[PDB]
């Protein structure tokens, strides 16, 4: 039984302008089994209306997720992807930085 | 340039839940065109891109067919690889599956695949002569005994070699405006502090493609692995890829450093350096 | 399109 920790990344579609509408996406990859828990946060809640690509894999049989939903930025708030797996000792999660 | 056309299944078991989870999609290179998922509405097989739409209920109740068959076929497999292992009915299991053909710039055939996997490792792969077997241990030994009896080899190689590549060829004409575009990535860096003596240099390359793209870092015009970081490439929701590659370095010694750019939307490679 | 060949494992 193979074990992979998924690897996160949460970011925009287009570069962020406060004000402007977007995408926030939340990218899971490089994980195995397929099992996963993937929810996108505002201000530490859970967004409803988010969408989830179909479950695909690389060539090392790794499985890949993008969720992404409608958004539009502001000063004030935050966002994170809250990603839960086998592989996992807590859920994790992580901030998104427009500025990285 | 070269193109590709590739199917991607995945079984997964759910003992003590029902019937196993079954999800399918293909793919003309980086693009997405066709879903099947088990626990959706249709139970058909359905358009994810505009150039497959035109096809007629021909091409679609054909292709549902096959996908079940394909489900069928993994539900049967679950159970037989249950056996072969001796596994008990309480872990859920993985069956993946992967083929599909590889064109050169010429749109003639390249390359074919057909690989099996077991729970995320090896399980057998038809190998690129088209006509024998690797088989990942003994379980799969009698696998490939089983499909070299049954010549399954021989049966694949007339797909891959002809109508995998031959329908490859239709889609690359009907969806010509977005499979043969290229689109080059725009790139920028950022810049920020880690202590007080060293900083990060983010080389940033966006909306481009195809995926395939390469970002290193020189110092000193010299190739540079050591402090560095290259991020997976993503998906940006809009058919265009991202991908960063980042360096640690002294403060002080940011203008070292070059970010270099390869991708076949670049007629020319780029040389990105700070500010 | 895909492929019709399903042999078991």
């Amino acid at each position: 039984m193979i074990q992979r920790t998924p690897k996160i990344q949460v970011y925009s579609r287009h570069p962020a302008e406060n004000g402007k509408s977007n995408f926030l996406n939340c990218y899971v990859s490089g994980f195995h089994p397929s099992d996963i828990e993937v929810d996108l946060l505002k201000n530490g809640e859970r967004i409803e209306k988010v969408e989830h690509s179909d479950l695909s894999f690389s060539k090392d049989w790794s499985f890949y997720l993008l969720y992404y939903t409608e958004f539009t930025p502001t000063e004030k708030d935050e966002y994170a992807c809250r990603v839960n797996h086998v592989t996992l000792s807590q859920p994790k999660i992580v901030k998104w930085d427009r500025d990285m | 340039g070269s193109h590709s056309m590739r199917y991607f299944f995945t079984s997964v078991s759910r003992p003590g839940r029902g019937e196993p989870r079954f999800i399918a999609v293909g793919y003309v290179d980086d693009t997405q065109f066709v879903r099947f998922d088990s626990d959706a509405a249709s139970q058909r097989m359905e358009p994810r891109a505009p150039w497959i739409e035109q096809e007629g209920p021909e091409y679609w109740d054909g292709e549902t067919r096959k996908v079940k068959a394909h489900s069928q076929t993994h539900r049967v497999d679950l159970g037989t690889l249950r056996g072969y292992y001796n596994q008990s009915e309480a872990g859920s299991h993985t069956v993946q599956r992967m083929y599909g053909c590889d064109v050169g710039s010429d749109w003639r055939f390249l390359r074919g695949y057909h690989q099996y996997a077991y729970d995320g490792k090896d399980y057998i792969a038809l190998k690129e002569d088209l006509r024998s077997w690797t088989a990942a241990d003994m379980a799969a030994q009698t696998t490939k005994h089983k499909w070299e009896a049954a010549h399954v080899a021989e049966q694949l190689r007339a797909y891959l070699e002809g109508t995998c590549v031959e329908w490859l060829r239709r889609y690359l004409e009907n969806g010509k405006e977005t499979l043969q575009r290229t689109d080059a990535p725009k790139t920028h860096m950022t810049h920020h502090a880690v202590s007080d003596h060293e900083a990060t240099l983010r080389c940033w390359a966006l909306s481009f493609y195809p995926a395939e793209i390469t970002l290193t870092w020189q110092r000193d015009g010299e190739d540079q692995t050591q402090d560095t970081e290259l991020v997976e490439t993503r998906p940006a929701g809009d058919g265009t890829f991202q991908k960063w590659a980042a360096v640690v370095v002294p403060s002080g010694q940011e203008q070292r450093y070059t970010c270099h750019v390869q991708h076949e939307g670049l007629p020319k490679p780029l040389t990105l350096r700070w500010e | 399109l895909a492929c019709f060949v399903l042999a078991a494992v």
